[PDB]
């Protein structure tokens, strides 16, 4: 066991511990784009690319699941929101580390995976005519994340059995308490809106429900820690 | 070999995405005219396949198979119009937009053998998605709703409009079945297959009645 | 000037033709492509991703779905049999079909190669018992009780080892019945006062490389009710 | 005797194909072409070439139309704001349209690049006084005040310079607000006795070399009424 | 890319450029054939974009779509002749101008594919001029009037004479679309792009009401 | 724009004629042929016998 | 949260004591730092 230390962010995490990088890609700043001279986007990463540790969920018997949105996740928070909101274009990667804290007399699984373009599909009723689109606070829950109402069908009509074809880490209570996932800038253009458009969403699901004896806290912890990789942004002010 | 599980060959057979009545009486269209926004969900099993992924390139090879409803082939001259990306498209069989030179028509025949065009890569993007988390930009300032949700404008592909060359009502009643085939396909980002029915096109929203992929089953022990 | 014959086949539209055809618009350069990470270029890649294997495909109401992708190892049971794998085949309905796998036989007709199926013990750290999982070549019966199974090929798995159990299926095919995996109580389920008497298990299935898919066909649920 | 088949799009007439076709005069030989100064052989060329920008599109009747052609600077006004350059979208309909830039832009659908405005002050060479000329990128508001306009991208052009004040507007593109340009008194209007208290600006504007159109689209006004 | 802001691309493509009805009964074109003087801006966006330019070459790529108002394809033989510069014009249905061999002309039938030729650069200049600022060659001596100003005369490209083939009027209400396309284009001398209604075909005056290019502004400080 | 004359003999089908025809399963790759004894090439194997 | 967005360690009982927060500086020129 270490300390981990980046800016003015300290945690503590373990050495043991295994790390996967998405689509097997660590995250750039993009030399790649087209467009330089004159001349390259502010790029923060001494002050802003530090350790952002959200609110801790608390994860019960009855729980469903949960999901983050990506930038929208911290575009509400330290400079990084800052950023995020008074610039016109933005990119960057992330390292996001969800760990759990859990007696050896507790049990059950959580499946860390990582969507890209991850769109919301709410319902009427069921069936139609026509159709209720998603408000705000459910496709940008903001730092807070959102739960699940439907967890099988992810909340978009896809299987959660197949989510494991995205980056993903179990979280088995049983053998580690932590899973670490790098994410590199995925989109179909080299910059983006940091407020509009959320190239990912991060989802921690019970697969296995937790259990425990009664007489062990009720409720394990949920906390996630992350870190901007290669952050970009361009634009100016308001 | 597994030259059968590429992406080539998954999506590469052309399939019928679109059919156009062009009757002599009636109220489908009675302007002798049809606008037909291209669709690559027009053949049923094509969104769910293209939705295995998040984005994709990819060529679109048209063909047009034109007769009459019995099947019958006549003696008709056609006009198939692309209408680009940007371009207004014909509102009357009288709009300028049908001489306009940078709409591209193909004059065929119903007596020809289907005619035949390939539409490039449309986008301004690098890449259609199929999926896009957020709204549409600019951003922001509120915006005025929720309604925008899930919709990339950068997959427009484009226009066909179909008419009968002439002045006159032609003589005969038409149907326009088109077809498409996908050439040069790209793909990113796996994602699950679809596994609840769709209900509306431009959103992957589910009913609240949600179901099994399958479960014929009464217990975990007996097969 | 140039003698030719038109051959039968002249005129036909056939729909699986790959000729080339005239560019709409020749001038038109299209959006030069940018590197995106996750490129897939064959469909195989993703029949060897490992994805959930609904083991448990019994219950059906729309909030018991999750309970699907589970079954319980109990200290209530003795030393008989957990739960019989549905038959070792990807594009039969069943269990299979909540796989990436199954889903993507769903569009080929013919298929042929070895599987791995993981399994994945969810309960506490405390919890310890041996579980016996066996395979059953097709055509056998499936085997009438733990000893008579222990005589045929057999992983004996044991809570030292939290889900390094990978069975392999040694070859699949199409030209019915096909192998079974059946998962046996070895000993009883055994834990200690203040952990749970019930827990689950995840399993996980995927193809390996030897695996192959031939005849393509378009066959799915329902499109823009 | 050789074998051919006849595929679809036989016999279809593309009118964006670029095919060749039977010269119907094979021996007449056309005027040699001599050599003409001016040869222009891309739309680029034209487009980096600065034409006047009617920020001032207010007036309408004939006879005060090129008042168009340029905006007033005056010793009336106070430190406010002199006007704000309609969004630097070249294709939209405002002052855009009478350069040339923006005309050819009506002739394409999607076009991306830098800018240049290049402002020009025609006022006597005994006045002087100082503007600050802003750039705001596009989804930010226009600047409620001088003082905040400051605090963005912006230049503080003196009448110490006549008019090499160019502002280069970053990037354009089409994928509706873009980044606009504004023009605040920094100082007032400094005049001594016999100079004219009111003076012109002529603004210019251009395209960069790294501008680049796309997709063409003919659509104008009326032909030979 | 740039490719697609070439002189070549921007003119690249194949507009209509005249209609030719051949009505059985009418006033229109009684003896069943007619003249049509090559005219560039037949196609209503190409003068003004031609008029960018001062000095252009470029060869034209002529085909011919023809059928009933209906769009009905018949059995008629027609016949497309070119009479070049200089040539006299049939004047009726019997003229000699339609046997002389140096006027190429094309025998189609309406059910063939649409008929195509080449024109060459036909100018005696080195260049077509949209603008000529002077009076017709040549001078002296005072000259005669006004009225010729304008005009430059080596811009003529042709004519296309078309007709039913035979002796007896055609059974067939015949209409024949005519499409240009330029190929290998080249320009001199930029100029300010139209901005005012056409009003002659030709000369560029204007109307003594003169317009904005636009104008959406109240004033100069709000967007 | 290459110049071509249609000879007699156009459109017609001949039973015998061994020309080569589309492919209407272009992707599809036949099982692999494996070794079986007994195999015969000419009909004159089997007049010898 | 805000308290998060400054000088913070964040401690796990995964280290039963390895925690000795530093204060930066401290003097004598009433209000000083916050733990």
């Amino acid at each position: 066991v270490a300390q981990l230390t980046i800016g003015n962010s300290t945690i503590t995490t373990q050495e043991a511990a295994n790390i996967i990088v998405g689509y097997g890609e660590w995250p750039s700043y993009c030399s790649d784009s087209d467009a330089t001279a004159v001349d390259k986007p502010t790029r923060p990463d001494v002050s802003v690319n530090r350790f952002y540790t959200l609110d801790t969920k608390l994860w019960e018997k009855s729980s469903k699941g949960w999901y983050w949105k990506f930038p929208d996740v911290l575009t509400e928070t330290g400079v990084f929101g800052q950023n995020a909101q008074f610039h016109y274009l933005y990119r960057s990667g992330f390292c996001i580390h969800v760990q759990c804290n859990a007696s050896k007399f507790h049990q059950g699984a959580l499946l860390v995976a990582v969507l890209p373009e991850y769109v919301i599909g709410t319902v009427a009723g069921g069936t139609g005519t026509e159709d209720s689109h998603p408000p705000y606070k459910q496709t940008q829950p903001g730092a807070d994340g959102f739960e699940l109402q439907h967890p099988y069908v992810l909340d978009a009509g896809i299987p959660i059995s197949q989510l494991t074809v995205c980056p993903h880490q179990w979280i088995n209570l049983r053998t580690n308490n932590c899973a670490t996932i790098i994410v590199p800038y995925i989109n179909a253009l080299p910059f983006d809106s940091a407020l509009n458009h959320c190239n990912f969403g991060l989802l921690v699901v019970p697969i296995s429900p937790l259990d425990y004896d009664q007489g062990a806290t009720p409720v394990i912890p949920i906390t996630i820690t992350l870190a901007p990789m290669c952050s970009e942004f361009a634009g100016l002010r308001q | 070999s597994t030259a059968e599980t590429t992406l080539d060959s998954f999506f590469s057979r052309a399939g019928l995405v679109g059919e156009i009545d062009l009757p002599l009486e009636g109220t489908t269209n009675p302007n002798g005219y049809a606008n037909w926004d291209i669709d690559i969900t027009g053949y049923a099993q094509m969104r769910r396949k293209v939705e295995l992924f998040t984005y994709m390139r990819f060529d679109a090879e048209f063909t047009f198979v034109a007769c009459t409803p019995t099947g019958e082939v006549v003696p008709q001259l056609l006009q198939y119009m692309f209408v680009p990306p940007g371009a207004p498209k014909p509102d009357s069989r009288e709009s300028l937009a049908w001489q306009t030179a940078t709409n591209p028509s193909v004059f065929v025949k119903l007596s020809d053998p289907p005619a035949q065009v390939s539409v490039p890569f449309m986008s301004p993007a690098s890449a259609y998605q199929w999926f896009y988390d957020g709204y549409p930009t600019f951003g922001e300032h509120k915006q005025e709703k929720d309604l925008e949700y899930g919709a990339c404008p950068n997959n427009m592909m484009g226009t066909f409009s179909v008419r009968t060359v002439g002045t006159s009502k032609s003589k005969y009643p038409l149907v326009v079945r088109i077809y498409m085939r996908m050439k040069h396909v790209r793909a990113w980002i796996p994602r699950p297959m679809r596994n609840q029915n769709y209900l509306f096109k431009a959103n992957p929203n589910y009913a609240g009645n949600s179901i099994k992929p399958t479960g014929a089953s009464r217990t975990a022990i007996t097969t | 000037g140039f003698p030719t014959e038109l051959k039968p086949g002249t005129n036909q539209f056939l729909t699986t033709d790959d000729g080339v055809s005239a560019p709409i618009l020749p001038n038109f350069h299209p959006t030069p492509c940018i590197h995106i990470p996750g490129e897939v270029r064959n469909l195989l890649e993703l029949c060897q991703v490992e994805t959930i294997l609904e083991v448990n495909n019994v219950p059906t109401n729309a909030t018991s779905l999750m309970e699907r992708l589970r079954f319980p190892v109990s200290a209530q049971a003795g030393k008989g049999e957990l739960c019989a794998v549905f038959r070792a085949d990807p594009g039969r309905s069943g269990p299979w079909q909540s796989t990436l796998l199954g889903q993507l036989c769903g569009y080929y007709t013919q298929w042929s190669g070895s599987l791995e199926v993981t399994f994945m013990f969810t309960g506490s750290f405390m919890a310890t018992g041996k579980m016996l999982i066996a395979y059953t070549p097709p055509g056998g019966p499936l085997p009438k009780d733990r000893a008579t199974a222990m005589l045929g090929t057999h992983v004996i798995w044991d809570f030292g080892l939290q889900s390094s159990v990978t069975l392999v299926i040694p070859w699949i095919s199409n030209t019915y019945t096909t192998g079974l995996v059946s998962i046996w109580y070895q000993t009883n389920y055994v834990v200690p006062i203040g952990a749970p008497n019930t827990a689950y298990i995840i399993a996980l299935a995927a193809a390996q490389k030897n695996f192959t898919m031939q005849l393509c066909k378009d066959a799915s649920d329902i499109l823009q009710t």
